[PDB]
RNA sequence: UAUCGAGAGGU
């Protein structure tokens, strides 16, 4: 939850994520992409 | 930065006698006897106007900021 | 910013006495007088003449802390006098000392006009 | 109340003839900001007197 | 100076150069009763000059 | 409305706060506030 | 009433 990755205001009105919440998107990012080659245009090489 | 009014340790007045101490140095006496004709007898007076340094002339030559 | 107002060395609240005087039952005829707003100036003077006295067989004084400007002083008299007694001669004693004292001191300054 | 934050000077006791701000009212007793030292005092309302129109009034502005 | 009288010792006495340093203690002096926690761990902040 | 000094030629003058930060006489862009119209004392201790 | 760092310091 938000409790462990908790967002910070630079400058009042500016806010950064948590290194977590980035790692994550990163990883749901990656996931997606697993799902995009093996329907479609996988070249093998790509899919490894 | 300015004279001393008064000696920190004693309380005699010390900061009447700078244009006097200055005085005398340009008549060529030495320091010790300057100071023994301004009648700084203790030596925690004596101190004040030997080793005082007179910055506010440095501090002056700043263009005044009005 | 913790430091306390410098005229309360010498101005006495309105709710503290400049004298409070109990008794030391240890020993028989012997009080105990704590003094506000005062200095060894006062305490050491009345110290000196009382021990003096032939009727006086105790007296000492202590500044406890030197940031408070009070002293606690203990006195004890041979039965006949009441110290209390005592103490006033002494405050009196000191003051016609220093009275002559003024006077001698007149006299010789116009001497040496 | 209508005193906070207003020029003050001090008519009775170890801090008389000082200026001074009143910090907090909340009552009878006030906390007025000396100027002279960094400090800030416990002071009765019935000691100062306050800047208005013309010159220095007491609890009365 | 309280008495008048004499020390039974004699005292080196006389001028030494001596320095002002920076460290004053009401720079330093601080005390928290409750204050402002870390969002992450709920604890207490770090500083004097956080509370 | 607030009294500014020119911090190279020292004029004098007031700003309504959306005027520009210069000086009307040298045009300098570094100014200084003047002084409060309050009252200051010291304890001279 | 921010976060991550760095540097200089205190005992
Ligand atoms: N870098 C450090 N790490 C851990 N503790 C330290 C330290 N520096 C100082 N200390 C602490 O502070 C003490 C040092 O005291 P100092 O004032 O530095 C010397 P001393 O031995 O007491 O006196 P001296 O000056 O007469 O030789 C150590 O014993 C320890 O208690
Ligand atoms: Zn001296
Ligand atoms: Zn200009």
């Amino acid at each position: 939850p938000p409790q462990v990755r908790p967002s910070i205001a630079m400058d009042e009105t500016t806010q950064g994520q948590d290194d977590l919440t980035h790692k994550l998107s990163d990883i749901l990012k990656a996931n997606i992409n697993v799902q995009k080659l093996e329907m479609d245009g996988s070249p093998q090489h790509i899919i490894n | 930065m300015i004279i001393p009014v008064r000696c920190f340790s004693c309380g005699k007045v010390v900061g009447d006698k700078w244009d006097a101490y200055l005085r005398l140095l340009e008549e060529g006496k030495q320091e010790g006897d300057a100071l023994d004709e301004l009648k700084l007898k203790r030596y925690c007076c004596r101190r004040m106007v030997l080793t005082h340094v007179d910055l506010i002339e440095k501090f002056l030559r700043y263009n005044p900021l009005e | 910013m913790n430091a306390p107002d410098r005229f309360e060395l010498f101005i006495l609240p309105d709710d503290v006495p400049k004298l409070k005087i109990t008794p030391d039952s240890r020993v028989p005829n012997c009080i105990i007088i704590k003094f506000e707003r005062e200095d060894h100036t006062l305490a050491n003077l009345l110290r000196e003449e009382l021990a003096l006295y032939p009727d006086v067989t105790f007296v000492a004084y202590k500044v406890e802390h030197p940031l408070f400007a009070n002293f606690v002083m203990r006195l004890q008299t041979e039965e006949g006098t009441r110290p209390k007694q005592a103490l006033e001669r002494a405050c009196a004693s000191i003051i016609n000392k220093l009275k002559t004292l003024d006077h001698k001191f007149n006299e010789e300054w116009n001497i040496k006009n | 109340d209508p005193t906070l934050n207003k020029t003050v000077k001090i008519r009775q006791g170890g801090y008389k003839g000082k200026i001074g701000i009143v910090k907090e009212a909340n009552g009878d007793r006030f906390r007025v900001e000396l100027h002279n030292p960094n400090k800030t005092i416990p002071i009765p309302c019935s000691f100062l007197l306050i800047e208005s129109t013309h010159g220095w009034v007491p609890y009365e502005d | 100076g309280h008495t008048g009288k004499k020390l039974m010792a004699q005292v080196f006495f006389g001028p030494t150069y001596y320095q002002r340093l920076r460290h004053m203690v009401d720079d330093k002096i601080h005390a928290r009763a409750r204050g402002p926690v870390q969002v992450l761990t709920r604890q207490p902040v770090e500083g004097r000059s956080r509370d | 409305g607030v009294k500014y000094t020119c911090g190279a030629c020292a004029h004098n003058f007031s700003l309504n706060k959306s005027d520009p930060v210069r000086c009307k006489e040298c045009g300098h862009r570094v100014i200084y506030k003047a002084r409060t119209k309050r009252m200051i004392q010291f304890d001279a201790r």
